[PDB]
């Protein structure tokens, strides 16, 4: 199960990130309210998490943070 | 395969009951630079490059 | 206002029960709208106007056009 | 070739005036929200009609938001 590399958007892949979260429709808030966190910080203030890219968005840090499994969600 | 495309842009002095519209140069709140296109009559000269949202007609309503 | 719903659903539940048939299908026809207003906690009342509400200005506009 | 951020609204119609001409937006018809909602893009679909259509309060605070660099009022 080899794809060389992601790039982009593409970048971390979804199945990967699928895994994490319960489902996709889970994956998107789980992500988005993370991005909605991180867009506050630079004004709920903790993170980012991972080490950011230099000029990076909060939807790619969020979307690589649930990747590497440093948050856990609760379903109401 | 270039093409020439003339389009047409019209405008009209009507009367209204406050006072009477007027086609002139002199506007109260613009500058020289988008003013400097437009002759004595308050019209674009003939052949003065316009770009998307310069002044071709200048007219001031009372 | 001279009016007693509960009375007049009531009688519908048993003219219904009575003569079985085609009234029976009119009767039931007229008790709907009757046991609805039971239920409902708005009156019967509100069916007439005394006022008549007027809409915004801005959706009935009155704009002068270029002239 | 039409763009359009943020410029005139329509004063009948709260929502952007239609046109090439007029610096207008794109109709985001009926057939455009089936398929929004037959993904689920919730969020999508409920900033489409409302704050980049027809939300006074919206179309306002979006632009201020994404200017300053903030999250997008709900």
């Amino acid at each position: 199960s080899a794809y060389d590399t992601p790039l982009g958007i593409t970048n971390p892949p979804i199945d990967e990130l699928l895994s994490r979260a319960s489902s996709k429709y889970a994956l998107v808030i789980y992500a988005a309210k993370r991005a909605r966190q991180i867009n506050d910080y630079y004004n709920e203030y903790v993170g980012p998490l991972v080490e950011p890219g230099l000029q990076e968005k909060p939807l790619s840090i969020a979307l690589r943070e649930i990747h590497g499994d440093l948050l856990e969600h609760t379903e109401g | 395969l270039t093409s020439i495309h003339i389009e047409e842009h019209e405008i009209d002095a009507r009367d209204t009951k406050l006072g009477a519209e007027e086609i002139t140069r002199d506007i109260p709140n613009v500058s020289d630079e988008v003013l400097a296109d437009l002759d004595e009559r308050g019209i674009v000269r003939i052949g003065a490059e316009v770009r998307d949202g310069d002044i071709l007609v200048g007219k001031v309503t009372p | 206002e001279n009016f007693d719903i509960d009375a007049e659903a009531e009688s519908l539940r048993e003219v219904i029960r009575s003569g079985k048939g085609q009234k029976k299908l009119r009767a039931l026809k007229r008790l709907k709208v009757v046991a609805a207003f039971q239920q409902s906690g708005n009156s019967p009342m509100g069916m007439v106007l005394d006022a008549v509400p007027v809409i915004p200005p801005e959706l009935r506009p009155m704009v002068q056009l270029d002239g | 070739i039409h763009a359009r951020s943020t410029g005139p609204y329509s004063m009948i119609t709260q929502q952007p005036l239609g046109g090439k001409a007029q610096f207008g937006g794109q109709r985001f018809g009926e057939m455009e929200c089936w398929a929004m909602q037959a993904y689920g893009a919730a969020y999508t679909l409920q900033e489409l009609l409302t704050i980049k259509s027809d939300d006074t309060v919206g179309r306002v605070k979006v632009y201020e938001a994404i200017v300053k660099g903030e999250n997008i009022p709900e």
